[PDB]
């Protein structure tokens, strides 16, 4: 165990040992983006794939081209922390090496006066953060992975509502990664048709004729050919024994006189023996049998030169007689039946109106472009650019791999463009399935479904940006001069930057980071959605894709998915699953070598699983190799059944591979229903961090894995001994083992303190380590918002008693004690941003000074020196933050107002109050203020004094980093100096700056001091570089929107506490609303007198079918059962060895488990520090499936002197009488999630109205009105209500004259409507009149 | 007025214009759109006062 | 009584994506620990049943909208209608049960 | 129009020659025009946005749906204007006969036209200088806290 | 919000609601298919009055 | 009219115009050109082509989705034509019923109200003060507490102690409608007389919760307030929950106890083999409460109790039959809850 783990040992109730540990949870995001910025030569991945595809751009219109060499990145403008403050997009400038090539017409390729440019600006691409996110405009955003159909070839059946009877069809679909769609389908008339780019139906032979295939060549490729012969006037045929089987012959089948099958005789199997043995090659056939058959080749008269019969034509009695007249020897036909061979291609040729290649190319052009008449040059150009051009059509690396995989090919490698042989092979396989021999692939199969992450989706958006540029490049090459207009001026950076920015913060799969909790931060990054571009919409593909497919097993989580309209489209990625080399989903497996099981780990794709027999993790193993039982529950090729030991090829790694991270933290998932585990995983993501995070008593073991991988918690890069601890800075001295020669061994860990999130929650990094503690790599140094010591801590746990109350737990409702409010356990910190923008108008520019003509000095007491409110001022809903004034002009005073001005004296000329005020409600206090100014600067005194604070703090932040790094550098120098020449007392007296000149005799240690002296000068050099850059950013004139002078943003930290209305939920789906905060007096208590914290309804368990919350309650009191006995000790102070025996007994319960905690060999200092952490209960881990047993919890309950049943007798606080039945009391992990009652409560009587329609609208001061829909109208129509709906339609809605006249009646005390014409119908009347249709109102 | 509420609007408005139709406002859905009292419940006794005076006047 | 069956006794039989019922039902109840294969089997009906519920409100809501638009313009006109004619009403008996 | 076309040609040049973006201070130097001219044209050159521009969709909403009307006065303010005229009428009634007629002409209260000091003198029997005396006399009695407690509440605006 | 204006057309232009909307209000009134009306309106062929 | 198709300056400074304005310009432009071409030499080819687009210009203005498809001058979208204003799922004809915004309306998360009556709901204090805003000003100048409207506005914003007293006076006897989404039947909107409770959450009666499809876990309800005497009466006489105890679908009552109430009466009425106190004679149903809450007898066990039941007479009501019944202790206490008739 590590030192960070030794302070808090979690008792694991697992049985199966961990073979493969949990990997990096955000590996999908980081590894994929590094492919985009990868400098890979030939390995086409990311940017290098995008540039080399288009470039070198050539133009033979003016004989000139532009070439590509390599690209540059690095040098970011602002840091990840600096981007969030001043609102800058975190991106690195892309500069590409480009050179213009000039050709002269004399030699094949003659270059004259070549000009090369080093760096050309091509916009800037957003870089991924240290965790796995992008900072766009200031806010942190995530790119969601896309789930789509894999490029290659698909085969679909579709046998639903078709034709009339229900004829089963077969469809072949060639889908590329970039290009046009190829569809081959059969129609109700049995014929085959081709669809180009999913449009009109063309005959299947039209695509072959365009590929230069004659009518003779089309029939040659697919069909078997029967050869008829003309010998001595009579007609004969070449015989094949396989052709005549089952079908009754109407003629006498004879060979050289001998008759085998005569008129009115059937052929079975006996006759296919007599003809084979007698060496029969030629038989006599009548004129009737040949007539009706389809010819294959053209046969002309060799004496005249005229066409008798062309390819694909019906034969008759007269046509066969002319063939003997001409003098022909051979006739070639086709062999087509009704079962295994059919004339699908043959019958389409007659339907096909085209004659040659040119005719076919025009028909394709007319389908794609039905407007302009085509020429031969235009028709040939379009077809070659469809599926044969490299710049237009591409299968990519994965497409050709899967394309050759289904068609059964030798090679997996190939070109992106489809060849002429590839198109025929897809057509050949489609006929095979129609005949019989052929299988239909599944669309829902994960072996046919790919994952488009971040780097792959950004590559396609960058490629189309280059397509937008290449049009302007090649056209201007022949347009102008090639002597002056050379390098940079040719390519513009505007089209590139616009295409990239509309993807990172505008696309459907690019949303805000759901940073409610570290779990929601991780799960959102590994979300897989099938709603991206080139995928599926909300109302498409039916419900088949939404359903769980057996391939999901250990790749996609079956339970964790949105329960809304998406259900199935958006899915969570499982723990151990990763992306392979071709984008397919794969899950690790234990390799079994026919007997013994080895720790060999193999990642297998969805296609690979349908071959091997996979054993379940539920089975027990003998020793560590082979199985115990002969009959083992296994799964193979989709289905799952029992198998022998020798047939087993693979096994599951762990019993956690099927469930994703979001639902992995759920304690007793086995005892929960799949419907409520679906909901319970979603409730954990909405959880809001409490003021003080507390460890979960009933955990799983993944709590520690979530905290580290989230990136919100500060982890040690190297480790060693902690030198100085602060609530902002944690510095560490390296253990010298991982310290490499060159620089000082001190790492600075700067902590983010109180920062605003996307969901307005607080982000805080509290220190954990004490001064003088040894830690290593991977050790947790600081905790985030919802994390405890090393582990995840979502929303704390309270005392839970399942008992009915006096109607305060009617339906899902949950009670709370006053102690929950008194002790800050559910107090949530919310940081809010409020912006004040001074704007330039046509009347006059706006000012932001403390000169309010209306209020003063009452609200101006909070506001300080002419501008904004002071830092750290407690303000309530109504106080003024930024004093904004706006010029209005005119201000015509009414006769009555003119008198009022003369009586008292009033000053309100042009100056109108429009100041930034606190939203109407209850708010906290001001934390920080920021003022952004125009490019003309014109600094305000308040804006100038804060920049003085920004400069001095940044000076100290950079100076303190140098001081510590210098201290550790010269301390390392002393270690080198002492070793060899002992001067422990001599060097201390000498000044430390004169240590650089001193050194040992020129050896290997002299080279060691060479790097130390170089780094000292390097640290002093980079300090000046960082300070110059820091001074520039503060004094920099902030660029903003036009018509804006100054933007002031005042941040407020609201400390809102828990109250009735807030949404509380468990981990198993048990959600509820808080009824009433009851005092500690009336709430139930134990025999010893311990009051219960929260009371939850017991009725919402058997119908809900979630037993996981009950077993969490039983183990909850059991967890504190050990903790209370540790709490009973130490206070009285018992012996350390006496305390040591009880703790050792606690970690070893139930005879045999798995987790072996060190047998009391911890040091006296470590045991006492551990017992302090275990004082408030014992952390118990229960795995996802192989967790704590039902009998094991009862055994742990007896350790802490508690009943095995879990039910204890309680006393009522109000009466004092006993509850006539024992109630189950324990500890369940409760969650105070998002969308609280403070944000949900809205109320309006009167306010602002919209412009186009005169109905209520919300924006400032008062909230928006509630919509009265047509479903609510039916209710009032069903009731005898008439005057209430009259109110809803006129005075409460659109009627202009109605609302104001009615409002005055309320104040006067009249309560009368007096309704008129609503503006909803008044606009409608003018809209019909403007069309040209007379509509008028007629009287009585 | 009642038809164009849920049916196709352009077909109804063209049919009403050619034929020269008159909507006397008797249906419940007809009076909700124009902003008048419903010929049902409380407004039913109100509606009978105007329908009776169409024959005489 | 159907909910108590799954928790204490036996969960029962589950369905396949095609619509057919699986050969071997889940023997384990919610009192004891369910298997990895058994829980993955039970998820199908959970993500199919709730998927039907997501569009159940849209389908029944359209059915409510449908029946209104045809019958909304109907109110009571007279106190009594002068016809002694109606519908014959008999207790519904299916086979041999009321 | 010629200046807008001139802006786009130099914007392509200065973006890649310098590195980042042309600022109004730097853009004005190459155009040979003052900063107040360039920063003015940039606002005029922008095309008016469409009314039915979708923002986020989801529940289906357009840009023209969220635009509020500033022309409409608040029903609370409309009741204030009615209450002010009713209060002043009771206030003018407390004045001694002729004191109400002068203020209703000097400020145009309840009358269509506003009258000047010279116009009252010739149509009130009294002299020109006296009008200034009785005007302040009428105001002083309404400056008193006991009489005008209702009028002091309208001073909040 | 209530006042309207007018545009005087130099040439008579047909209404789309009475022409394209099935089964044509102008077509049924004159007993003439839409293909014959459009070719005249669009300026391709003459029609006898 | 220009107001229906407006050019308004936005908050930023960039203008916002209707798609109708862009369509109208491309009608007048070729209309002015045709007036020019008819007097400045008229070749048939050009004149017929100018008349060709002018016909299309009106066509695109009236109904754009018929002959071709016009593209906006700056945006890549089909323009909202005159026909597109009326139809299109959400327009002007269809928003008269569905897309209707309403004043004097609130919204909050529902909570339980066991102490409340059937005609009572637990409406929030800060919500009711905001909703009945004009109702406060009306009964504040009338009382003589506030001088004018502006003085009454300052008293409400400052949250004065006297305003809370007047607020309760206006709310009393004033019904308030409560709406839940979605409304399938008419009982989705029911009127309730509000009782002021401090908090941001609205409390609902457990019995009427059976009428809605509501569960206290994260559901929200709309709070509508009637204004006129006619609106107040048709809320009490028709839309009140006490008046609507039965369902309109069937003769069976919709307001029926569930969950906690059923479990409470089930335990009270059920009998045990031999509980505390059995075989007593008991004087009235009042002595049954004397034994249980004191601690001498349990609710169960078959104990003889003296009861006085009143049956319905032919005319009503004189029948008063008293007899010894063999029930339990818990059954006798519940008889006191049961009415005489
Ligand atoms: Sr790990
Ligand atoms: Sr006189
Ligand atoms: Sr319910
Ligand atoms: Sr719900």
């Amino acid at each position: 165990y590590s030192y960070t783990e030794k302070k808090r040992i979690r008792k694991d109730f697992g049985k199966r040992p961990q073979v493969l540990d949990v990997p990096y949870l955000l590996s999908i995001q980081l590894d994929s983006f590094q492919k985009f910025i990868e400098q890979d030569p030939e390995g086409q991945y990311g940017l290098e794939a995008a540039f080399r595809s288009v470039f070198p751009i050539q133009s033979y219109s003016g004989n000139s081209e532009l070439q590509y060499v390599s690209y540059r990145l690095g040098e970011p403008v602002f840091d990840v922390q600096e981007c969030q403050i001043r609102g800058v997009t975190y991106s690195a400038p892309l500069r590409v090496k480009l050179r213009l090539v000039i050709y002269e017409r004399e030699a094949p390729e003659g270059t004259v006066k070549d000009i090369k440019e080093q760096e050309v600006y091509m916009g800037e691409i957003p870089l991924m953060t240290d965790n796995g996110t992008f900072v766009i405009n200031g806010t942190e955003r995530v790119i969601v992975s896309q789930l789509h159909r894999s490029p290659g070839v698909f085969f679909d059946s579709d046998k639903g509502k078709t034709h009339s009877s229900g004829k089963v069809l077969y469809n072949a679909r060639i889908i590329p990664y970039r290009g046009s769609w190829l569809d081959f389908e059969f129609d109700p008339k049995d014929n085959l048709f081709v669809r180009i780019d999913r449009r009109r139906k063309l005959p299947a032979t039209i695509i072959l004729r365009a590929l230069n295939y004659t009518t003779e060549q089309i029939l040659d490729l697919f069909f078997e050919k029967v050869i008829f012969e003309i010998r001595d006037n009579k007609l004969q045929m070449e015989l094949v024994p396989e052709r005549l089987r089952g079908e009754t012959a109407s003629f006498d089948i004879e060979a050289n006189g001998k008759v085998y099958v005569e008129k009115g005789r059937r052929i079975t199997a006996r006759h296919i023996r007599q003809l084979e043995k007698d060496d029969v090659k030629l038989i006599e056939v009548p004129v009737e049998y040949i007539a009706g058959k389809v010819v294959a080749k053209d046969y002309i008269d060799e004496s005249t030169g005229e066409l008798i019969c062309a390819a694909n034509m019906e034969l008759s009695l007269d046509l066969l007689a002319k063939l003997s007249q001409s003098g022909h020897k051979r006739i070639e036909t086709l062999f087509t039946n009704d079962l295994d061979h059919g004339p699908y291609i043959s019958e389409t040729l007659r339907v096909d109106p085209t004659n040659d290649r040119l005719s076919a190319l025009v028909e394709i052009y007319r389908m794609m472009r039905p407007g302009e008449p085509p020429t031969r040059e235009a028709a040939e150009s379009l077809f070659e650019n469809l599926f044969f051009s490299e710049d237009r059509y591409d299968l990519s690396a994965v497409g050709r791999m899967k394309f050759n995989r289904s068609l059964l090919r030798e090679e997996i490698e190939g070109s992106g463009i489809l060849s002429k042989d590839d198109i025929i092979d897809v057509m050949k396989k489609l006929i095979d399935i129609r005949n019989g021999k052929g299988e239909v692939d599944d669309i829902d199969h994960l072996g046919n479904r790919r994952i488009r992450s971040v780097g792959e989706m950004a590559e396609n958006q960058f490629r189309v940006g280059l397509v937008r540029v290449e049009r302007a490049v090649k056209e201007r090459l022949s347009l102008g001069d090639l002597d002056t207009l050379m390098p940079q001026d040719m390519i513009n950076a505007k089209p590139i930057s616009a295409a990239v920015k509309e993807f990172f913060g505008s696309s459907q799969l690019s949303q805000f980071m759901d940073q409610n909790n570290p779990l929601s931060e991780i799960t959102h990054k590994r979300r897989i959605s099938a709603l991206g571009p080139g995928g599926l919409t909300r109302e498409r593909a039916g419900f088949e894709v939404r359903d769980v497919h057996p391939t999901h097993y250990g790749r996609v989580c079956p339970i964790e998915t949105p329960e809304g309209p998406n259900i199935g489209l958006i899915n969570s990625l499982s723990v151990y699953a990763q992306t392979n080399e071709y984008g397919f989903l794969e899950t690790p497996y234990r390799k079994v070598t026919d007997g013994v099981v080895t720790d060999e780990i193999h990642y297998l794709s969805a296609i690979e699983e349908g071959n091997y027999v996979i054993a379940q993790a539920n089975s027990n193993l003998d020793e560590e190799g082979h199985f115990v039982e002969d009959l083992v529950t296994c799964r193979s090729k989709g289905e799952s059944s029992l198998f022998s030991r020798d047939q087993v090829d693979y096994m599951d790694v762990s019993t956690q591979q099927v469930v994703s991270v979001g639902a992995s933290l759920i304690p007793f998932l086995e005892h929960d229903d799949a419907n409520r585990a679906l909901m319970g995983a979603n409730m954990q993501r909405q959880a809001v961090p409490t003021l003080r995070a507390d460890k979960p008593l009933v955990g799983t073991g993944m709590e520690r894995a979530v905290a580290v991988d989230s990136g919100v918690t500060a982890v040690a890069k190297r480790g060693g001994v902690v030198q100085y601890v602060d609530a902002s800075r944690i510095v560490i001295k390296v253990n010298e083992d991982e310290m490499y020669p060159g620089e000082a061994g001190i790492d600075i860990y700067n902590l983010t303190k109180y920062t605003r999130s996307n969901q307005n929650t607080c982000i805080n990094q509290m220190p954990c380590v004490s001064l003088g503690e040894p830690v290593e790599r991977g050790d947790v140094l600081a905790d985030g918002p919802s994390t405890d010591l090393g582990e995840l801590a979502l929303g704390q746990n309270m005392r839970v008693a399942f008992m009915p109350w006096n109607g305060y737990n009617f339906e899902d409702s949950i009670l709370v004690s006053e102690r929950v409010v008194q002790e800050d356990r559910f107090t949530t910190i919310h940081i809010q941003e409020l912006a004040c923008v001074s704007r330039d108008t046509k009347l006059g520019p706006e000012e932001i000074t403390a000169d309010i003509p209306n209020v003063g000095e009452a609200a101006l007491s909070k506001l300080d020196e002419s501008g904004i409110v002071y830092i750290g001022a407690e303000v309530t809903g109504g106080d003024i933050l930024v004093g904004k004034v706006t010029p209005k002009g005119e201000t015509q005073l009414t006769p009555e107002e003119k008198l009022l001005r003369a009586i008292f004296g009033e000053k309100a000329s042009d100056v109108k109050d429009s100041s930034l005020r606190v939203p109407n409600g209850v708010s906290g206090t001001v934390i920080d203020v920021q003022v952004f100014t125009r490019d003309g600067v014109e600094k305000d005194k308040r804006a100038l004094e804060i920049e003085e604070m920004q400069l001095k703090q940044a000076k100290k932040d950079l100076s303190e980093e140098l001081q510590i790094l210098e201290a550790g550098l010269f301390s390392r120098i002393r270690a080198v100096l002492v070793a060899g020449g002992v001067e422990a007392e001599k060097l201390d007296k000498l000044p430390r700056d004169r240590w650089l000149e001193l050194g040992l005799t020129d050896e290997e240690k002299q080279n060691q001091l060479e790097q130390l002296a170089e780094q000292y000068d390097e640290l002093k050099h980079e300090f000046e570089k960082k300070l110059e850059a820091k001074r520039r950013k503060i004094t920099q004139g902030d660029d903003l929107a036009p018509g804006v002078l100054k933007i002031v943003k005042v941040y407020l930290a609201v400390k809102r506490r828990i109250q009735p209305g807030d949404k509380m939920a468990g981990r198993h789906g048990n959600k509820g609303v808080i009824s009433k905060i009851n005092p500690i007096e009336d709430m139930p208590y134990d025999e010893n007198g311990t009051p219960v914290d929260i009371v939850l309804n017991p009725l919402g368990v058997p119908s809900r079918m979630n037993i996981g919350q009950i077993l969490e309650t039983h183990l909850g009191m059991a967890a504190k059962g050990i903790g209370d006995k540790i709490n009973a000790m130490l206070k009285q102070q018992q012996e350390v060895a006496k305390l040591r025996e009880f703790i050792q007994r606690a970690y070893d319960l139930g005879a045999d488990v798995r987790q072996k905690v060190d047998l009391s060999t911890f040091s006296d200092e470590e045991v006492m520090r551990l017992a302090e952490n275990l004082r408030k209960g014992m952390p118990i881990a229960t795995p996802v499936f192989d967790g704590a047993k039902e009998a094991e919890i009862k055994e742990l309950l007896k350790l802490g002197d508690l009943p095995t049943s879990g039910q204890i007798r309680l006393y009522d606080g109000r009466t004092g009488e006993q509850f006539e039945r024992p109630v189950t009391v324990g500890y369940m992990y409760m969650l105070k999630l998002n969308h609280l009652v403070d944000d949900k409560m809205h109320a309006r009587s009167t306010g602002s109205y919209s412009l186009v329609t005169q109905q209520p609208l919300g924006g400032k001061a008062q909230f928006g009105g509630q919509r009265f829909g047509e479903m609510e109208v039916w209710a009032l129509e069903a009731y005898g209500a008439a005057y209430t709906l009259q109110e809803m339609l006129t005075v409460k809605s659109d009627d202009v004259n109605g609302r104001t006249k009615m409002y005055k009646n309320i104040v006067d005390g009249n309560h009368q409507m007096e309704p008129g014409m609503p503006e909803s119908f008044n606009v409608l009347l003018k809209e019909i009149r403007s069309l040209g249709i007379n509509i008028e109102l007629e009287d009585e | 007025i009642s038809a164009a509420s849920f049916q196709e609007t352009t077909r109804v408005l063209t049919e009403a214009a050619v034929a020269g139709k008159r909507d006397e406002l008797r249906g419940l859905k007809e009076n909700v759109i124009v902003g008048r009292l419903i010929p049902a419940g409380t407004g039913y006794a109100y509606h009978q006062d105007r329908m009776r005076r169409r024959a005489a006047g | 009584a159907a909910q108590i069956r799954q928790l204490a006794g036996m969960r029962g039989l589950m369905a396949k994506p095609d619509g057919s019922i699986i050969e071997t039902p889940i023997t384990a109840n919610f009192r004891e620990g369910l298997n990895v294969l058994q829980y993955f089997i039970s998820t199908h009906g959970a993500r199919k049943g709730l998927a039907d519920t997501a569009l159940k409100t849209a389908n029944s809501g359209y059915l409510t909208r449908r029946l209104v638009d045809v019958a909304q313009d109907l109110v009571v006109t007279e106190d009594d209608c002068g016809t002694h004619e109606g519908i014959m009403m008999t207790p519904v008996i299916e086979g041999g049960d009321v | 129009i010629e200046t807008i076309n001139k802006l786009n040609r130099i914007s392509r040049q200065m973006l890649q020659e310098m590195g980042r973006e042309p600022t109004p201070e730097e853009l004005a130097e190459r155009m040979l025009m003052p900063e107040d001219k360039i920063r003015k044209v940039l606002k005029i050159a922008k095309e008016p946005i469409s009314m039915e521009t979708p923002i986020g969709d989801d529940e289906d909403s357009h840009l023209g749906d969220f635009i509020e009307d500033t022309t409409l006065e608040l029903p609370l303010d409309s009741a204030t204007t009615e209450s002010l005229r009713a209060a002043t009428h009771d206030v003018l009634a407390g004045l001694t006969a002729r004191e109400a007629k002068v203020l209703r002409m000097r400020f145009g209260i309840d009358m269509n036209t506003d009258y000047t000091l010279e116009e009252v003198g010739k149509q009130f029997d009294v002299t020109r200088e006296r009008i200034r005396q009785i005007e302040a006399k009428a105001l002083r009695k309404l400056r008193h806290p006991s009489r005008s407690e209702v009028l002091r509440s309208f001073l909040d605006d | 919000r209530e006042r309207m204006g007018h545009i005087e057309l130099a040439s008579p232009t047909a209404h789309i609601w009475f022409l394209k909307s099935l089964p044509s209000r102008i077509g049924l009134l004159l007993d003439m298919p839409l293909r014959d009306i459009e070719r005249v309106l669009y300026f391709e062929s003459y029609v006898v009055i | 009219p220009p107001d229906l198709r407006p050019l308004v300056p936005l908050d930023g400074g960039r203008f916002a115009t209707s798609d109708l304005n862009d369509l109208y310009r491309r009608v007048i432009n070729r209309n002015n050109r045709l007036k020019r071409l008819l007097d400045l030499a008229a070749p048939d080819i050009i004149v017929r082509n100018e008349k060709r687009m002018l016909q299309e210009a009106v066509d695109a203005l009236l109904d754009n989705g018929r002959r071709g498809r016009a593209i906006t001058g700056s945006n890549k979208r089909p323009l909202k034509s005159l026909a597109d204003m009326i139809k299109g799922k959400q327009g002007r004809f269809r928003q008269n019923l569905l897309g209707k915004r309403v004043d004097y309306s609130g919204r909050s998360v529902i909570t339980v109200g066991p102490y409340l009556r059937l005609h009572q709901c637990g409406l929030p204090k800060k919500m009711a003060l905001e909703l009945f805003k004009p109702f406060i000003y009306g009964k504040l100048e009338l009382r003589g507490l506030a001088t004018t409207i502006k003085a009454a506005k300052k008293m409400v914003e400052r949250e004065e102690a006297v305003v809370w007293d007047i607020l309760d006076e206006v709310i009393r006897e004033h019904p308030v409608l409560l709406n839940r989404a979605p409304t399938l039947h008419r009982l989705g909107i029911q009127a309730f007389e509000p009782v002021l409770i401090e908090g941001k959450a609205i409390q609902l009666h457990p019995l009427v919760c059976a009428a809605y499809n509501a569960d206290f876990d994260g559901d929200q309800m709309a709070v509508h307030v009637p204004l006129t005497l006619e609106a107040q009466l048709e809320a009490r006489a028709l839309m009140m929950s006490t008046n609507n105890i039965l369902s309109p679908a069937n003769g069976e009552p919709i307001i029926v106890p569930s969950q906690d109430v059923v479990l409470g009466l089930y335990y009270m009425t059920r009998d045990c083999v031999n509980a505390k106190g059995e075989g007593m004679v008991l004087t009235g149903p009042k002595e049954a409460e004397r034994l249980y809450r004191s601690g001498l007898a349990s609710l169960h066990a078959r104990v003889k109790v003296r009861i006085t039941e009143y049956e319905k007479d032919a005319n009503g009501e004189l029948v008063a039959k008293t007899s010894l019944k063999d029930t339990t202790v818990g059954r006798a206490i519940l008889w006191m809850i049961v009415p005489k008739g």
